[PDB]
RNA sequence: ACCUCGGAGCAGAACCCAACCUCCGAGCAGUACAUGCUAAGACUUCACCAGUCAAAGCGAACCUCAAUUGAUCCA
């Protein structure tokens, strides 16, 4: 959730900048 | 609204800029493999080990054991190197590796497990298997001195208790054959016990045998405090786990105390618990052997409790929950005709006042 | 979010419960599989410390799968 | 709805609700799934074994069609090998 | 431009269905599940009524 | 009591006491329960007809047991693994 | 009456393989978008690396119970090339061996492509076969 | 009457069946190998060709794959007659 | 309800007992009209009969 | 000018949310012919009608796509 610390723990397309 | 992360976010530690710089998970194994060595990792958020029974394992278990033998590493290693440098010197194992034909042998191999590294390995088994759990309620215990225990049952061939194997009642109808290694200044206490087919009790457990003060390997000159008895799995019940539990004390002891009739065929005077018995003889012995086998019903338990329990034999069954139905509703909307059909007790025509 | 334990998946997307138990929410490791070659291909993208970390949800059971009664005495 | 017939001064029951529709004695009505006999190539098995289905009606809908049906269909019948037979009675059913 | 077509089995006598096919292309000879007799048997297009 | 059951022939009657032997009391009795029905006359109809069934089952042997893969092909891969572990020279009783 | 006779009319078996030999135990059914799935009692799982190899049998629940690597010392002295074919059919052999001793012997193995093609493991599966092992455990009673 | 000769025209259709069946999946073999022999021949006959695209190169493959097949056919005449 | 009337004085066993001993006992209620074509015998009470 | 259906914004983080508001689209297509039969439990376009998912089981090998659509009577 976009409130909860775990918040963007789900970001990969920073990582392929592909 | 935000939150700060509870600790590191899994990716801050990589450099975000000059990702060109970086290698590349080239293939997918690579990638798989970093995968399942983070998985184990303690993250600070929810995840499936959290929730999916682990008993809270993190706690350091007792050992109750021989100490390990003191070896020297060095020259041990040294002389594993020469022995493969033999090995080395040949060339027909060469030509057998390239042309893709080469057996062991297993006698060999399965032999020299059990003197170097069988403990480990039965002891990881026992884990798995519960039976530090079920008997020393958590301590552990490495089996040092390898055990061979095997039934006899016609002429001919074995039928030998692993490290969990499988045997029937009708192959443990008497007593087996026990064979260990011992030096003839020490005593040992033989003892099987049968973790799972007590009736009554549900953390009992059913003494099957029990020799005291055996001199050596004379296991025909131990005293009988407690005679054999085969396994008798019940009926409808699933498979049990027999073991053997094999201890050597430094002095003699001798008890009146724990030791059983000559029949004993009265499960109340077989009601047995390890934990108990550990207690009352803590000091003097001390556990070097293991091994255990599974057992399911056969034709020969229902003579056993014909003749030697003369008790008529009980049959199990494995039930389930009853089906879960919501409240049923006056009028179930959009529900088809056989929603009636969930709610009846019998299905045969009813007519009330008629 | 993704079917874990006991949860299964309908041809729409939809995660239904395959047991009877509490939904509990997680973040596991996201391992494609191989012959997803979509996927396969952004995972091999991926420098040397990176992880996808996708959402999940199972279902936890509530009780055992039966149990054994006594049904006869002969 | 007719109710009162200039013949008789009775109340009248609307036929077309008898030619759709099944009433069990306990008070629920039975119909069928609109359109399952309508473009079944353009539907899948499962749509199709759903429309197949004999469903119940809602309360507004039941008495709604108690309202246009006469007494006559809320009788009690004893059929001799009537299919909907088991279903004339309730069972386990708490207020 | 694509067709349904009604397709009879042979063996399990009376059981058809219907399956979209391509104007253009040949009758069907295909394998079916029939369960009148619980088993695949073969079934030939006959008598196409549709057009879509 | 099967074994005193007279009007079932002597060899009908060993099989029987054979295959059935899981339905067998102390006292060597075959027990026949049923719970199909309500009514104590269905519910007898229907033991009386196990009777029959067992019966004339066992009159005919030269039936052919037919194959089954789904409780029992565990059982006899274990029992086969189990045969594997057979191989001394000496041993009795 | 006879006091023998009291049996307690829920019976409690304790033995954590009791239910998957009966059959009936839950397999943990799903994640149905990952890779690889978590629906066995036991699996096969082979690390292969350079200087070794090692193959394990492990219950879901994650506990190993037993394993052949190349690195033990008992087979290390006999075999040649611990990263051969012949090491990894040495190894497979061996861990058949011990498993029947387990009392073990139906389990998953779930392969990649290439992993499935590779002609080690596909010699390392016939070992385990001719060992006695059975892969593709059956299904639940009453799933 | 009406059943049992329903009955007996379904035990005949099985015989019938069975033996049809693999003639019909010969005919699929058959036929996916004149497809696949026909794909053949359209790209072994554009093989010499100098430029640039299907507009011309195509066209006189197709001519030279109707010649030969009105030739065949001519063929078959002959051998029937 | 056979076993009922019979014990409650109402139609006798000593006789035969037919449709019209029935409807005179008032243990059934026959409708000619409506459809009914008689009394039909069902099994409710099979045991203690 | 529009009237039915779907995607995005407005409507930022459960659901819903107007406009003769801003933008895109749809009225098909392609592949098997188990695209068989049954059946727990659920969702649901704020009603209904329609619509959606699915365990187990019986059989048999060992489904893509977003919309892609039309009730009753009657023929
Ligand atoms: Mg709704
Ligand atoms: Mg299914």
């Amino acid at each position: 959730y976009k409130t909860k610390p775990t918040h963007g723990i789900g970001k990969y397309k920073h990582l392929i900048k592909a | 609204r935000r939150t700060p992360p509870l600790g590191p976010m899994p990716n801050s530690d990589i450099d975000l800029s000059n990702l060109e710089r970086l290698e590349k998970y080239r293939s997918f194994d690579r990638y798989r493999r970093r995968a399942e060595q983070e998985a184990q990792a303690p993250h600070w958020w929810r995840t499936y080990r959290e929730y999916f029974g682990e008993k809270t394992d993190p706690k350091e278990k007792i050992d109750i054991g021989l100490p390990p033998p003191k070896v020297s590493r060095t020259q041990q290693l040294l002389e594993r190197k020469q022995a493969i440098q033999e090995l080395r010197a040949n060339v027909e194992e060469e030509r057998a590796a390239r042309l893709r034909t080469a057996s062991v042998p297993l006698d060999a191999v399965r032999a020299e497990w059990e003197r170097t590294c069988g403990p480990y390995h039965k002891q990881r088994l026992a884990e798995y298997y519960g039976l530090y759990r079920d008997l020393f309620h958590g301590a552990t215990f490495v089996p040092r001195v390898p055990l061979h225990v095997a039934y006899a049952v016609g002429e001919d061939d074995l039928m030998p208790v692993y490290c969990g194997n499988e045997v029937t009642p009708t192959e443990a109808a008497q007593a087996p054959e026990v064979t260990y290694e011992a030096e003839e200044g020490s005593l040992w206490t033989l003892l099987l016990t049968s973790l799972d087919g007590h009736l009554l009790e549900p953390d009992a457990e059913y003494l099957h045998w029990l020799l005291t003060n055996i001199p050596g390997n004379r296991v025909a000159e131990g005293q009988v405090t407690c005679p054999y008895l085969p396994p008798f799995p019940a009926r409808g019940s699933g498979i049990h786990r027999l073991a053997f539990l094999l201890f050597k004390q430094d002095q003699p002891i001798d008890f009146s105390e724990d030791a059983r009739p000559s029949p004993c065929y009265q499960l109340a005077q077989r009601t047995f618990r390890t934990f108990d018995f550990y207690k009352k003889h803590q000091e003097t012995m001390t556990p070097a052997g293991l091994s255990f086998f599974q057992c399911r019903w056969d034709d020969s338990v229902t003579y056993i409790f014909h003749q030697l329990l003369d008790m008529r034999e009980p049959v199990f069954e494995f039930v389930r929950p009853p089906p879960y139905h919501p409240k049923q509703k006056r009028f179930p909307h959009r529900q088809p005709l056989r929603y009636l059909d969930r709610y009846r007790d019998s299905h045969e025509p009813t007519y009330g006042i008629y | 979010w993704h079917p874990g334990a006991h949860v299964g998946v309908g041809k729409n997307k939809c995660l239904y419960a395959l047991e009877e138990g509490i939904v509990r929410y997680t973040k596991e490791v996201y391992v494609p599989h191989p012959r997803n070659t979509e996927a396969v291909d952004l995972i091999t993208r991926l420098p040397k410390g990176a992880v996808l970390y996708k959402t999940f949800v199972h279902v936890v059971p509530a009780k055992p799968e039966g149990t054994f009664k006594l049904v006869a005495m002969l | 709805l007719t109710y009162f017939s200039a013949r008789k001064g009775k109340r009248k029951t609307v036929k077309a609700v008898i030619d759709r529709f099944l009433r069990l004695h306990c008070g629920l009505w039975v119909r069928r799934k609109a359109g399952y006999k309508k473009k079944l190539w353009k539907k899948t098995p499962a749509r199709k074994k759903r429309l197949r289905e004999f469903v119940f009606c809602n309360k507004t809908q039941s008495k709604l069609l108690d309202k246009m049906t006469t007494s006559f269909w809320k009788r009690r019948n004893w059929y001799v090998d009537d299919p909907y037979q088991k279903y004339h009675d309730r069972t386990n059913l708490k207020v | 431009k694509n067709i349904l077509v009604r397709m009879v089995s042979e063996a399990g006598t009376g059981f058809c269905f219907n399956t979209k096919r391509n104007r253009l292309r040949e009758k069907l000879t295909l394998l079916h599940y029939d369960p009148v007799v619980k088993q695949r048997v073969l079934f030939v297009e006959k008598k196409k009524i549709r057009s879509l | 009591h099967l074994a005193t059951a007279e009007w079932i022939a002597e060899p009908v009657r060993q099989k029987i006491a054979i295959t059935h032997k899981n339905k067998i009391n102390r006292l060597g009795e075959l027990i026949l329960t049923s719970e199909s029905s309500r009514y104590q006359f269905r519910n007898l109809a229907d033991c009386l007809q196990k009777i029959r069934d067992m019966i004339t089952e066992a009159s005919q042997t030269p039936k052919e047991p037919t194959k089954e893969d789904v409780k029992l092909h565990r059982i006899r891969i274990e029992n086969m693994n189990r045969e594997r572990l057979r191989q001394k020279r000496i041993h009795s009783a | 009456p006879v006091e023998n006779e009291a049996v307690a009319p829920e019976f409690t078996n304790r033995n954590p393989r009791n239910l998957e030999l009966l059959s009936v135990a839950r397999k943990e059914r799903g994640w149905r978008t990952v890779f690889p799935s978590r629906e066995f009692w036991h699996r096969l799982r082979v690390i292969r690396t350079q200087h070794h190899v090692e193959a394990l049998v492990e219950h879901q629940n994650g506990k190993v119970v037993v394993s052949a690597s190349t690195r033990e010392w008992a087979i290390k002295k006999h075999l040649y090339s611990t990263r051969n074919v012949v090491a990894c059919e040495s190894i497979g052999r061996v861990l058949a061996q011990r498993c029947l001793e387990a009392g073990i012997n139906f389990m998953v193995y779930q392969p990649t492509p290439w992993e499935a093609a590779s002609d080690s493991m596909k010699r390392l599966q016939s070992a385990m076969t001719e060992g006695g092992v059975v892969l593709r455990e059956p299904q639940r009673i009453y799933e | 009457q009406k059943r049992r000769e329903r009955e007996q025209h379904i035990a005949e259709c099985m015989a019938k069946m069975p033996q049809m069946i693999v003639n019909w999946q010969q005919q699929q073999r058959e036929n996916w190998e004149k497809a696949q022999a026909d794909k053949e021949r359209r790209a072994r006959l554009q093989a010499e060709a100098q430029e640039l695209l299907g507009y011309q190169v195509d066209p006189r493959s197709a001519r030279f794959q109707e010649l030969l097949q009105d030739l065949e056919k001519k063929e078959r005449k002959r051998l029937k007659e | 309800r056979l076993q009922y009337l019979i014990d409650l004085g109402r139609v006798d066993p000593s006789q035969p007992i037919d449709l019209t001993q029935l409807v005179n006992g008032r243990g059934v209620t026959i409708q000619p009209l409506k459809r009914d074509y008689g009394v039909q015998l069902v099994e409710e009470g099979a045991d203690t009969f």
